[PDB]
């Protein structure tokens, strides 16, 4: 439970951080 | 030398890989592949060269597009080239890489007017070339030659249509000016898997050879036969120019001259030239690019809406919450 | 006759090589008739229709005369001297050039 619980929350971060890279490279 | 539209895309490519290998995924960054189809001795090999700004294919009067070439490019970190059937060796000189194409093709076809539909597979590395795919095709004919069998036509067109019938090819179809259009297999082909025009790009060769006192205006406006992307015009090395080892820059210059001074293609001339057609096809990748962005965004928002709803409590673990042990047991 | 054409223009129907060829047919499979191939110099030999149809219809090439009618208009550096002395298509009764 406890590596599923980081892997979710390494997953939902880097997710987030290619949004915001695929915003900025569109302009 | 070189090609200069590549620069101002490649870190846009780095930028989108590193993105996606940030979550241990690739980006379907599917670029399209350039298939150049061209009748023999249309010039279809000095075109393709021209894009990629070495002088480095097999060209000249004869027959020598003997078999399929497929040219990868891979972005790297320096600059070399390698073949599937030299594996091992490294190649660091453009020079050793053609004379090495042509006994490759010999030594499987023999020296007669031989073809052989297996294709050679040459990757060129460098960091300053996008991720591609280039097909230099054979050019077509319409009778055997030396001991060539007697469904030459057939053999090189079906060489041509399992490579041209693929999504995402370009057709850049070649044909010579000191000929009739309307007698260009090229276009023929074009119009058999692009019924509408919407890859095809004309380009037509040999404006220098022209008979004196005829030109081609009424084609290179797109009136004689409509192409959707029009018809770009190029001046190549001649075959004396070619023997001759004719530097790249004078190529240009004379191209450059050309088309200043012939009466009737000044109004046109900041549309022709080698460099036009580079900067199409670069224009024509990064509307490419573009265009699959939206696939992007909805795949990661789909991933992103699909976890938020327990990464909202996954946030909120504690090494020491009495009420998530109590909640844990209600449910 | 008329020339042939692969690619119709200026309102030719998309069959325009088919009715072509229908014509050139009646005229060049009848026995007791003479088939002059013309051929230009500037376009690679190996692309000539002209004697793809002789070839067709004359297998034994007793009837079929090759001509090149565009010697003036060579790409420097080159010439055709190969197909005149009926070594690269070898036809029966040769080439000439005009
Ligand atoms: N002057 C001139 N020569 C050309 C042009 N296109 C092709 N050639 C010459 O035609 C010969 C054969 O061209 P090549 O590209 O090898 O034909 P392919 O390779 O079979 O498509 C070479 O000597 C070229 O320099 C052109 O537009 N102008
Ligand atoms: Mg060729």
């Amino acid at each position: 439970q406890a590596q599923r619980r980081d892997e979710m929350l390494r997953m939902y971060h880097a997710l987030k951080e290619a949004l915001s890279i695929i915003g900025n490279i569109n302009t | 030398m070189g090609n200069r539209g590549m620069e101002d895309l490649i870190p846009l490519v780095n930028r989108l890989q590193d993105a996606f290998s940030a979550i241990g995924q690739n980006a379907d960054l599917d670029l399209p592949q350039i298939a150049v189809v061209g009748g023999q001795s249309a010039g279809a090999s000095s075109v393709l060269e021209n894009f990629v700004g070495r002088d480095f294919l097999p060209r000249g009067s004869g027959i020598v597009t003997r078999r399929p070439l497929v040219l990868q490019l891979v972005n790297a970190t320096t600059e070399y080239a390698e073949f599937l059937h030299c594996k091992g060796k490294k190649f660091t000189d453009f020079e050793e890489v053609r004379l090495e194409i042509e006994a490759e093709t010999d030594r499987v076809t023999g020296t007669n007017k031989g073809i052989s539909p297996v294709p050679i597979n040459l990757r060129v590395y460098s960091p300053h070339v996008l991720n591609l795919t280039l097909v230099d095709l054979p050019g077509m004919t319409k009778v055997p030659v030396g001991d060539q069998p007697p469904d030459i036509e057939f053999q090189i067109r079906d060489m041509l249509m399992q490579f041209v019938t693929k999504e995402n090819c370009l057709i850049l179809a070649v044909s010579p000016a000191n000929s009739d259009l309307a007698n260009s297999d090229a276009l023929k082909v074009a119009k058999e898997v692009d019924p509408q025009g919407q890859r095809t790009i004309g380009v037509i060769t040999k404006l220098d050879l022209m008979d004196e006192g005829t030109d081609a205006r009424d084609v290179l406006e797109n009136k004689l036969l409509p192409l959707r992307r029009g018809y770009i015009g190029v001046v190549n090395r001649s075959q004396k120019d070619i023997d001759g080892k004719k530097d790249i820059t004078a190529a240009l210059a004379a191209e450059r001259k050309f088309f200043l001074s012939h009466p009737s293609y000044r109004h046109l001339a900041d549309r022709m030239g080698t460099p036009y057609l580079q900067k199409v096809l670069n224009q024509q990748l990064t509307n490419h690019i573009r265009d699959t962005l939206p696939g992007l965004r909805n795949k990661l928002q789909s991933q992103l809406l699909s976890i938020e709803k327990e990464v909202e409590e996954y946030k909120n673990f504690r090494p020491d919450d009495p009420a998530r042990k109590t909640k844990a047991l209600l449910q």
